């Protein structure tokens, strides 16, 4: 079955911030194409420019990224189903089941490795814990300036959960009962060193 | 071993599109006996698949010289259901998977139409004319 | 050392990790739809934006073809041609772009896409049939990455079949072959 | 129970096993009614056994049906079916249809028995429940028992209009209204309460048709027999006959009118309509509200822009509220809805040939004397003018304007014209 590479998908699918940055910049670098000069201006000045515009900017671009990435895991979904055929029903009150499908094909398909291992309470909602966390394994600033990194990568946290916000839309639940937020709060336990430190936590509210 | 006529419902009931591959009044029958297929998905009279995770197919039920086949996606509600002929079917295994290929090859169909990633959010105008235009792609 | 057939088949069986090509169009489907909802479907210039998005791709993934190839700084246009044509996509998309329509004196060429994983099924809408272009990325990334290699090129997209045209062709027209700078010490 | 299911299946897929093997055999409907009223013999004493009874007998009289129009050639209604060229004998139950009467009744019998069953299979099927009884309904109609049928029917008078099944609709809205129509009185009538006027639900049934059917232009028929019949004001949700947009924005059109140009598409009517009055409201943030309306207008047949005046203006932002049109007896409205932030504006467009009232702080006074002088730009010949000044509270209890010495008055209304006039003014305590 036909492929495509890895290396120019994970770029591609950094390489949403700025351009979520900049889309912004046309609604609210000049050189000629063929006849009219366009302008265009660099990926780490977007990301900058995200990291200090302004809080409502930085919200919209925030939900900007958020619909991008529900699109995606929405759209994406089908897909699924067809293929790996898993034993879900169309609305299963049962969440286990639907966040081990998510745990189990859709990251799998989408980064090359399964999700790590998962809490459970049961009741309400839930939280997927992973490790390394594929398309930024290789981001960073400066020796130093540690705190300004994690504020400066937030966005990027967003595509997977409009990935599993959409996965869930057209699987039942729709998009005003469910609530997810990603986080850092993941703390390495024994794994071996990596070049980005902490794993990244998905909490997934379902009532 | 043509269909007489095929209908895609959703989750929640609403007819997606009942297409009839071209009697000024056929139209109205082929939906009366869809509107009676859509109920059986919710009923005891017949156990679905509810094992080894693959859409099974069953023949419904059969009114008025119209042989009517229906798939029920367990995964996302999705419904179809489509006619054939009295006239045009001798009843053994290769048609029952010839009929069986047809209805994969119709989901192929909605998928892609529904997958198209410029439907701009839900326009039913749109997605009813690209799913006749493929409709009558195939059928033709 | 090895023809370019080769080196484009040794690279892509043994050295480089695969996905699905569905879900890179999936993807990119979505940039696009997302650029025509929140934009008033202003098809005119999309087109500059998705210029922009690609222009900013190709030039920081030439950086990792040339990691990978390890060849020297093309020159001509045949070489740039062939190199193109038979290594650069084979990496990446897993396709052969044919060639033809040679213009005067080698100064252009275009790219024919036989098959285009960027658009393994559209149907655009009524009013984008003779507007959009939906695969501007490419030759954006193609210009990037000439803009690196050194060497400035005007390239667009001359047909689509997506439009409804019979075959998809990118001019790929050379303008000039700017020079290594040298330091400005008097 | 496990058993009488697989049963089920067991006599199902044998039937169609069966039917069609068994094919060209002149003697086939007549082995398979009997074939089907032996097998029905074991289910005598639950909602799965009322449900496969009802199922059984609908095959039943679904063949029944089959073989006495392949055998009698007379349609039952409209269900056609395949003409085989192979003649088929079901001859040997031949006295329920020797006579196209009694054979309604009998088919009418055994629907209404079918529908017993299923009614008594709690509430988990209401679907063929609904198909049947408008098929008993349709059987009136060609019985020519329209009093019974319009009741029944009165039921599901909408239900297939809104649930996206067009085709249900028409049949079924189409053959209520000719029901309705031909019975020279049916003046009273109840859905569910009160008795609902004649009137009003032809005309509800008239106007589903007319935005539901879609011919292009054989709909004329529908369109002059609602024309050519038959009041009380009536109310619409428009969408679906008329659709409209905001063709560019304000401007001036006379001496002292604002108007806005708009174009709507009609399709709902295949002709031409007088409608005496239309009016668009667009309402003010604060709340306030105005009409924009343009009276007796012709709507061509189609897409035509046409301009709509207004009188009373209050210069600002506005959202639209609600657009509507009055035609002879009805009254479409489409209300927008809330919170679009798609605010237009009414600037303060200026004329020379216009009338206006200008107020303004006096040129000339006393040293604390306040006052306020009023205009009148083009006073010339007026019949009648009326202007009320009123001032707004600011501590947002406080009223800091007095005219008169005494009273705490904040109004006086003229009732004559001027060309210049000195308003008076006393300060409360300290407003700038
Ligand atoms: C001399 O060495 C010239 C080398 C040729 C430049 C390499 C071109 C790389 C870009 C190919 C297209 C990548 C796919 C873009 C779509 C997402």
């Amino acid at each position: 079955l036909p492929k495509v590479s890895q290396s120019v998908y994970q770029m591609l699918l950094n390489e949403m911030v700025p351009l979520a940055m900049g889309i912004e910049r046309q609604i609210s670098r000049l050189k000629i194409e063929e006849h009219h000069t366009v302008d265009i201006i660099r990926s780490h000045n977007l990301i900058h420019e995200l990291y200090k515009a302004d809080e409502e900017e930085k919200e919209k671009v925030l939900a900007r990224l958020r619909n991008i990435g529900f699109q995606i895991g929405l759209k994406l979904s089908e897909l699924l189903i067809f293929s790996n055929n898993p034993n879900l029903k169309f609305k299963e009150m049962d969440l286990l089941l639907i966040m081990k499908f998510i745990c189990r094909d859709v990251w799998k398909q989408i980064f090359g490795k399964q999700i790590d291992n998962l809490k459970t309470n049961h009741r309400g909602t839930f939280y997927l814990l992973d490790y390394d966390y594929r398309p930024i394994q290789s981001f960073s600033l400066e020796e130093d300036a540690k705190n300004e990194e994690l504020k400066m990568i937030e966005p990027f946290l967003e595509i997977p959960v409009g990935i599993i916000r959409g996965v869930l839309s057209s699987l039942g639940y729709s998009s005003e009962e469910v609530i997810c937020l990603a986080s850092f709060i993941d703390r390495p336990t024994d794994r071996p060193k990596t070049a980005f430190p902490k794993g990244v936590s998905f909490h997934v509210q379902v009532t | 071993l043509r269909p007489c006529f095929v209908s895609l419902i959703d989750e929640s009931d609403k007819p997606i599109l009942i297409y009839v591959p071209n009697e000024m009044n056929d139209v109205l029958k082929y939906n009366v006996l869809s509107n009676i297929s859509l109920d059986y998905f919710e009923s005891a009279l017949v156990e679905w698949h509810s094992l080894d995770s693959k859409p099974l197919l069953k023949s419904i039920f059969q009114l008025e010289g119209v042989s009517v086949f229906a798939m029920l996606i367990k995964q996302t509600g999705l419904k179809i259901v489509i006619g054939f002929e009295q006239k045009s079917l001798s009843g053994a295994d290769d048609e029952f998977e010839a009929i069986n290929q047809i209805f994969e090859t119709v989901r192929k169909i909605y998928i892609r139409v529904k997958c198209n990633p410029l439907l701009v959010s839900g326009d039913e105008k749109s997605i009813i004319k690209s799913l006749e235009r493929k409709f009558d792609e195939l059928f033709i | 050392s090895r023809s370019l057939k080769a080196m484009g088949e040794e690279i892509w069986k043994n050295k480089t990790e695969k996905i699905n090509t569905e879900l890179f169009t999936l993807t990119y489907g979505s940039i696009v739809a997302q650029l025509c909802q929140d934009y008033e479907r202003d098809f005119n210039k999309v087109n500059d934006h998705l210029y922009s998005m690609g222009y900013n791709i190709g030039c920081r993934l030439i950086e990792d073809f040339l990691a990978r190839t390890a060849l020297p700084r093309c020159e001509n246009l045949v070489k740039t041609s062939e190199v193109l044509s038979k290594c650069a996509f084979k990496i990446f998309l897993n396709i052969t772009p044919n060639i033809t329509n040679w213009s005067h004196n080698k100064d252009t060429f275009s790219l024919i896409l036989d098959e285009n994983p960027l658009a393994d099924f559209v149907e655009l809408p009524m009013d984008a049939m003779k507007s959009l272009w939906y695969s501007n990325i490419l030759c954006g990334v193609l210009k990037g990455s000439l803009e690196m290699v050194q060497l400035d090129c005007d390239v667009w997209f001359v047909s689509d079949i997506l439009r409804g045209d019979s075959q998809t062709e990118i001019k790929v027209k050379l303008n000039r072959i700017l020079k290594d700078e040298i330091p400005i010490g008097e | 129970l496990t058993a009488f299911v697989g049963a089920f299946q067991l006599i199902k897929n044998f039937i169609e096993s069966i039917s069609i093997e068994y094919r060209k055999s002149v003697r086939l409907l007549e082995f398979k009614h009997y074939f089907i009223t032996s097998m029905l013999s074991y289910f005598e004493f639950n909602p799965l056994l009322c449900e496969i009874k009802a199922e059984l007998l609908m095959l039943k009289r679904d063949n029944w049906v089959q073989g006495v129009m392949a055998t009698s050639g007379y349609r039952l209604m409209d269900k056609n079916y395949p003409n085989s060229d192979v003649k088929y004998k079901f001859d040997l139950l031949k006295e329920t249809f020797v006579d196209e009467t009694v054979f309604q009744e009998n088919f009418l019998t055994l629907t209404k028995e079918i529908l017993s069953l299923f009614n008594k299979c709690e509430g988990k099927r209401q679907r063929i429940v609904d198909i049947l009884s408008i098929e008993i309904g349709l059987l009136y109609y060609q019985g020519k028992k329209y009093e019974e049928a319009v009741s029944l029917f009165l039921s599901c008078y909408e239900y297939y209009t809104q649930t996206n099944w067009n085709s249900i609709g028409l049949k079924i809205l189409q053959v209520f209204i000719d029901s309705l129509s031909h019975c020279p009185k049916l003046d009273v009538l109840q859905i569910d309460g009160e008795s609902v006027s004649a009137s009003a639900v032809l005309t509800n049934a008239f106007l589903n048709i007319l935005k539901l059917c879609k011919d292009n232009d054989s709909k004329e028929i529908w369109w002059k027999k609602f024309m050519d019949l038959q009041n009380i004001h009536l109310m619409y949700p428009l969408d679906g006959l008329f659709e409209v947009t905001l063709n560019s924005k304000v401007h001036l059109a006379r001496a002292n009118v604002s108007a806005i140009e708009v174009n709507l598409k009609s399709y709902g009517f295949p002709e031409d309509i007088s409608t005496k009055t239309m009016r668009l409201s667009l309402k003010n943030m604060g709340g306030d509200v105005i009409v924009f309306g343009a009276s007796d207008f012709l709507l061509k047949k189609g897409e035509n822009k046409l301009i709509l005046e207004c009188r009373d203006i209050m210069y600002g932002e506005f959202s639209l509220l609600s657009f509507e049109i009055i035609v002879e007896g009805i009254t479409f409205v489409k209300e927008f809805p809330e919170n679009q932030d798609e605010f237009i504006v009414v600037p303060e467009i200026y004329c020379k040939e216009s009338t206006k009232v200008l107020v303004k702080q006096a040129h000339n006074l006393n040293l604390g004397e306040y006052a306020l002088e009023l205009k009148s730009v083009q006073s010339d010949a007026l019949e009648s003018l009326q202007v009320e000044v009123e001032v707004q509270k600011n501590n947002m209890k406080n009223l800091p304007v007095s005219f008169s010495m005494d009273e705490i008055q904040a109004r006086k209304r003229y009732n004559t014209p001027f060309e210049n006039v000195r308003l008076e003014y006393y300060l409360l305590d300290q407003i700038t």
